[PDB]
RNA sequence: UGGCCAUGGAAGUCGGAAUCCGCUAAGGAGUGUGUAACAACUCACCUGCCGAAUCAACUAGCCCUGAAAAUGGAUGGCGCU
């Protein structure tokens, strides 16, 4: 890849975001795509197949190019997984009003969200991670009909289970 | 706020003095937040890093609190850009862990040179670009087919020498980072006894 | 074309200033108020526009 | 609403596509258009004598068809009681289609724009040359007929001639028969005469502007008496409005009768204008080529690749391409793709065997490109600009570059 | 943390509903500058030199800015600080 056209190994990674479905406006390939042998329409269809049936409400796409075979993965963003565990699925075109119902409980489901965090956060274990994701919810509004803010301070759960 | 926060930090530093009888005084220096995040991750479990000011000038009050002397010896060494490392493992081992961590950080234009910096004979990694920046001071550089190659191993900056601006920028373009350090140790506190990196 | 430190020297003296909104007086960049009595020490200042 | 209007245009375009195709063996088809002002009775009578005539048609299959259509177009007109505004467009007949299926049809509708183009025909086919010529010419032009007597403000489509607003004035007498007062009365006359102009120049803003942007692509001023000029070159007439002063036309007559005169003396300029704007746009396209820049594109492959991605700003297309998007499909594996084929490459092509598997890759029917853009240019990057091969810059675009490309929103490198 | 809405692109930065937690010494779901979009730059909390007072918003008195006309010109004049 430096001088002319040579794949020594090629396990090259670059981080695209978004991908419910194909996208006409795309912006998937160019620039990085064609130079490096990854095409455009085929790479888009492979990106659709990976991020197909969940997530359809926005995702992320790390693209590991094995010379010509692209490996699309869905690395979790906190907000994205909360929207995945909402009241699905009215995907696109009404829709419309809008995507912010945000009364879907998730109590022990968020335990899974904090566990799957790629370490990160420089935390002192889950006790603080609970607060982190327990706020990241812009939409969800926490348990049944609660607020986020100060209910977080009196957590009585999952301190030793998340490691 | 900032009265309750000031009193709350007093309660942090006093608790970190009660918990650990052993501390390590490190200079912050030209240091990033990213560097401080890295040093928090590596020395996460055992040690607790802290960064105070002249509410560190308050170790007096801990010594007042119906117990400690010896902390009176530590007050003069809380000058410069100071940050503590509270811990319970050992002294000479932690000194080696602090020395081993560090970070590169590119050239500071104007500041002193700690070691004899060199420029190895190698391509820059560019097209037909300005060779005049390199050749202005006194470096042998040719355009050997596109890439600007330096043709000899030459020492630009010696020990205790002031780093010029143009030579610093060329080193930054080449990705040569001997300058800076990361953080330095000034003094030590070990269960009452004081040490100076020995 | 022109050496970058020297440029910035010469920029200081020409381009890096504040200009009074009233009397278009050229003022040192630290300025909060105009010099000029004709404008009555306006305080409506602005930064001289930069060449692109 | 704008979206509902775009749907009604698409509806009518699709209706035209079908009516141009239709055809019927033997038979004739009532082309018909009843302009806004008309009395429908007048149309009923016309039809009734057209009926009576048709009953002496010698051919049977033609005769009985025409009589049938005229019987049925009368019944459509019975359901309206005044002529709908914006005209009426009826299209009877006995169209033939596949399966050997002789079918009667009676399409009437008020067309969305007003139109000023009557027409009646029996012939083997339907005639929709009027209708296409009212979708093509959007270009609304504003007219203002100043005169000493009075004013007239009015809009104008290809054929259609609207009257927005008007007034007249009692301006003063030319002369003051005292020696001293002569001078004062003159100065005073100048003030009321100017004031009238001030009023016109405001009213034109009030009428021909909408949301801080003029709704008319020109603004023809007309009249006599060195007045239209007094407006034209004043500080009172708003500069965004006065930017689009397109003509000062010296007309005889004034007011409404003044209007038509002002249009016939304007005809030449309103044609040139549509070409002038075209020349200007493509001129910029070429500027980006002339300088290195990078923000242009050309040839479907590149252009659509630019559109798909971080899109184009403006997409320029010669109003008829031949070039056509086909949807290719496999028999066994169900693998599919789409391609943009030229008139020669689309008609006959041995390329379309599947090769890897080894089957005949069948090409399921096309959707012609310019129309493809028109459908879905909005789902990209926008401003679909139809162009022509009349200007020298126009032809160079059509001939050389292929009548397809677009000005891009930023610099892009292309490869292969 | 490409946070949500917005895809025409807004990962703090045309707009708008939001607007919390972690690490925190401390950094706003972000003042700007700049971006197609980023990047890059810029704007709290704390230190070192430093070393006792210092800053903001209003308000009103005199003075000034606001303040342009035609014979040469009038706090009555000279003049007056």
């Amino acid at each position: 890849m430096p001088p002319k056209f040579d794949p020594n190994e090629i396990k090259v990674v670059y981080l695209r975001c978004t991908g419910g479905e194909v996208g006409a406006t795309s912006a998937l390939a160019p620039k990085i795509g064609p130079l490096g042998l990854s095409p455009k329409k085929v790479g888009d269809d492979i990106a659709k197949a990976t991020g197909d049936w969940k997530g359809l409400r926005i995702t992320v796409k790390l693209t590991i190019q094995n010379r010509q075979a692209q490996i699309e993965v869905v690395p979790s963003a906190s907000a994205l997984i909360i929207k995945a565990l909402k009241e699905p699925p009215r995907d696109r075109k009404k829709q419309k009003n809008i995507k912010h119902s945000g009364n879907i409980t998730f109590d022990e489901i968020v335990n899974i969200a904090r566990q799957m965090r790629h370490r990160s956060l420089a935390r002192e274990l889950s006790g603080t991670i609970k607060e982190i994701l327990g706020t990241a919810q812009s939409v969800g509004c926490n348990v049944d009909g609660r607020h986020p803010h100060d209910i977080i301070d009196d957590i009585n759960s999952g301190a030793v289970e998340c490691p | 706020d900032r009265a309750t926060w000031k009193s709350n930090y007093f309660l942090k530093i006093i608790q970190l003095l009660d918990d650990y009888p052993k501390c390590f005084i490190v200079g912050a220096d030209n240091v990033g937040s990213k560097q401080m995040q890295q040093i928090r991750m590596s020395l996460r479990g055992k040690a607790v890093v802290l960064m105070g000011k002249n509410t560190m000038m308050r170790k007096a009050i801990r010594g007042h609190l119906e117990n400690n002397p010896a902390l009176e010896k530590l007050l003069p060494h809380i000058r410069g850009n100071v940050g503590f490392v509270f811990t319970k493992e050992d002294l000479t081992e932690i000194r080696d862990m602090l020395l081993a961590n560090k970070v590169p950080a590119a050239a500071r234009a104007g500041a002193i040179a700690p070691c004899e910096v060199t420029v190895p004979a190698q391509n820059t990694g560019l097209g037909p670009e300005k060779t005049s920046f390199f050749q202005a001071l006194g470096i042998t550089t040719k355009i050997s087919r596109g890439t600007i190659e330096i043709l000899s191993d030459v020492q630009l900056i010696k020990t205790g020498d002031k780093v010029g601006a143009s030579e610093a920028t060329l080193l930054n373009m080449l990705n040569i980072s001997p300058f800076s350090f990361g953080l330095i140790i000034q003094q030590v506190f070990d269960n009452g006894s004081i040490y100076n990196p020995e | 074309i022109i050496e970058p430190s020297l440029r910035q020297l010469a920029q200081k003296y020409n381009c890096d200033k504040m200009i009074c909104r009233k009397c278009y007086a050229r003022l040192h960049p630290r300025a909060v108020n105009c010099r000029k009595k004709k404008c009555g020490h306006t305080n409506n200042l602005r930064p001289k526009k930069k060449v692109k | 609403s704008a979206a509902d209007r775009n749907v009604e245009i698409w509806k009518i375009k699709k209706l035209i596509k079908s009516l141009e195709a239709a055809r019927g063996n033997g038979t004739s088809m009532i082309s018909l258009i009843i302009p806004p002002k008309d009395q429908i009775s007048r149309v009923a009578k016309m039809l009734a004598d057209e009926f009576g005539t048709a009953s002496n048609i010698k051919s049977r299959v033609n005769r009985l068809s025409v009589l049938g259509a005229i019987t049925s177009v009368q019944q459509r007109l019975k359901l309206y009681n005044k002529v709908p505004p914006n005209g009426l467009v009826v299209y009877c007949g006995t169209i033939v289609t596949e399966e050997g299926k002789e079918k009667k049809v009676n399409i009437d509708f008020e067309p969305f724009k007003p139109i000023n183009t009557s027409l009646y025909l029996c012939d083997n086919k339907f005639h929709t040359e009027a209708l296409t010529a009212l979708l093509s010419d959007d270009s609304k032009f504003g007219f203002i007929v100043i005169d000493g007597s009075g004013a007239l403000f009015g809009t104008l489509q290809g054929n259609t001639r609207e009257v927005l607003h008007k007034f007249t004035v009692d301006l003063p007498k030319k002369h003051g028969r005292a020696a001293q007062s002569a001078l004062r009365f003159a100065r005073l006359r100048m003030e009321k005469r100017h004031n009238y102009v001030r009023k016109v120049a405001e009213t034109a803003v009030q009428l021909f502007i909408s949301g801080d942007k003029v709704n008319v692509a020109g603004l023809v001023l007309a009249g006599s008496a060195d007045f239209k000029t007094e407006l034209s070159q004043s500080d009172m007439f708003d500069q965004r409005l006065q930017s689009k002063v397109l003509k000062l036309v010296d007309i005889s007559y004034g007011g409404e009768n003044g209007f038509n005169q002002a249009i016939e003396l304007s005809t030449e300029v309103l044609s040139n204008v549509k070409f002038i704007q075209e020349k200007k746009l493509i001129g910029r396209y070429f500027d980006e080529i002339s300088q290195d820049t990078g923000k242009y594109c050309f040839g479907v492959e590149d252009t659509l690749k630019a559109l798909e991605m971080g899109a184009v700003e403006i997409l320029i297309v010669y109003e008829n391409l031949d070039i056509m998007r086909y949807v290719l499909h496999c028999q066994g594996t169900e693998e599919e793709k789409i391609l943009y084929l030229t008139p020669e490459q689309e008609k006959d092509k041995s390329h379309f065997t599947d090769k890897e598997t080894g089957q005949e890759h069948e090409l399921i029917e096309s959707m012609p490109l310019l129309e493809w853009f028109a459908n879905n240019y909005k789902k990209f990057g926008a401003t679909l600009e139809i162009v022509t091969d009349k200007s020298q810059e126009g032809s160079q675009f059509v001939k050389g570059f292929g009548g397809i490309g677009g000005i891009l929103r930023y610099r892009v490198d292309f490869q292969g």
